[PDB]
């Protein structure tokens, strides 16, 4: 259900992570 | 004589309370009369007979409403400049729930505030989270893009797609 946004945040903090 | 007042929550006195000298001296510039009332527990901001250019009175009105939603005065006393703009961006009137309403904007700061500071590096903007608003202070698209992505954020969309949009942006802008 709420997994989607889950597996948003940790995503996003990835991407974050890979482009700075 | 025009005339603008904002109410600010009692947590904040404190601060303006030693911070107003600094406030009427930065208006005193533009002969602009402002009093700190603390009984009301207001801030108010009007012309007077000696200003040059009444509609700065617009950015004084800014000013106060900024220092109303825990805006630092440094930061704040920038929209008295002419290319400044500001926004104020009400997040409580989205979600019915309360801890709901927790979720998604701390989705929108995210973890370590990292996700906020990104928007703040993509927008080239100033941006603060404060209780039921999220005041920005920049750029007039930089602030549509910020509005779109806060709002969008408080609908349960996920800023992640916002974030990746506006790298392309910036990445095509080279």
């Amino acid at each position: 259900p709420e997994a989607e946004n889950l597996q948003n945040d940790l995503e996003l903090q990835q991407f974050l992570r890979e482009s700075h | 004589e025009s005339s603008f007042m904002t109410l600010f929550p009692k947590y904040r006195e404190s601060y303006l309370k030693t911070i107003w000298n600094d406030v009427t001296r930065a208006l005193d510039k533009h002969n602009i009369a402002c009093v700190l009332d603390l009984v009301e527990g207001s801030m108010t901001v009007k012309t007077t007979r000696k200003t040059y250019d009444p509609a700065i009175i617009l950015k004084a009105r800014d000013l106060i409403k900024l220092l109303a939603r825990s805006v630092p005065f440094p930061q704040a006393v920038k929209i008295l400049q002419d290319d400044m703009a500001c926004d104020v961006i009400k997040i409580g009137n989205f979600v019915t729930n309360k801890e709901r309403f927790v979720k998604r904007r701390q989705r929108l700061v995210g973890p370590n505030g990292n996700t906020l500071k990104a928007l703040e590096l993509l927008t080239k903007c100033y941006i603060l989270v404060q209780g039921n608003t999220v005041s920005a202070m920049g750029p007039f698209k930089g602030l549509k893009e910020v509005r779109r992505v806060v709002e969008d954020c408080m609908k349960n969309i996920h800023p992640i797609y916002h974030i990746k949009e506006l790298m392309i942006k910036r990445e095509l802008a080279k």
